[PDB]
């Protein structure tokens, strides 16, 4: 068998302590959509297709949600937590780069 | 959708229709097809004219 080998090993008994605390908050997971319309509160568009009107977070600028840009969202009701880089295209673009 | 709304203008710096040396007549007849349709529309509709569309 692969005889349970799992990366990880000898420093990541340390990361439990630090990373049993954060595992638990909901700081993960933010669904990740994208903003169609910033109307002068901000219009997000989720990539399962079903359209919401959401706000500002803890203390977002609002220089930060510019269009067509992808945000994460609160996992229940959605409220802007996380701004996110944009386009979920590039990748195909990355691994042409030596 | 968010391809046209950022199409949508951002100011771009003239470059000035001076500084584009020669082609003077082009200048004219573009300013004829597009700008002064927008701002003299009075004249088009006491003559009866339309406005060419592009």
């Amino acid at each position: 068998g692969v005889k349970e080998s799992d990366t990880g090993l000898a420093p990541s008994h340390l990361w439990d302590i630090m990373g049993d605390r954060q595992r638990l908050g909901e700081e993960h997971p933010l669904q990740v959509a994208r903003c169609t319309k910033i109307i002068k509160k901000y219009v997000i568009n989720l990539k399962q297709i079903a359209k919401f009107v959401v706000g500002l977070g803890e203390r977002v600028s609002p220089t930060d949600i510019e269009e067509g840009m992808r945000v994460g969202v609160d996992r229940s009701k959605y409220n802007i937590e996380l701004p996110l880089p944009p386009r979920i295209d590039p990748s195909v673009t990355m691994m042409t780069v030596e | 959708d968010s391809r046209v709304k950022a199409m949508e203008v951002d100011e771009k710096p003239t470059e000035t229709y001076s500084d584009v040396g020669g082609l003077d007549k082009q200048i004219e007849e573009l300013v004829e097809a597009i700008v002064l349709p927008m701002k003299r529309a009075d004249k088009f509709k006491d003559m009866g004219i339309r406005a060419p569309k592009g």
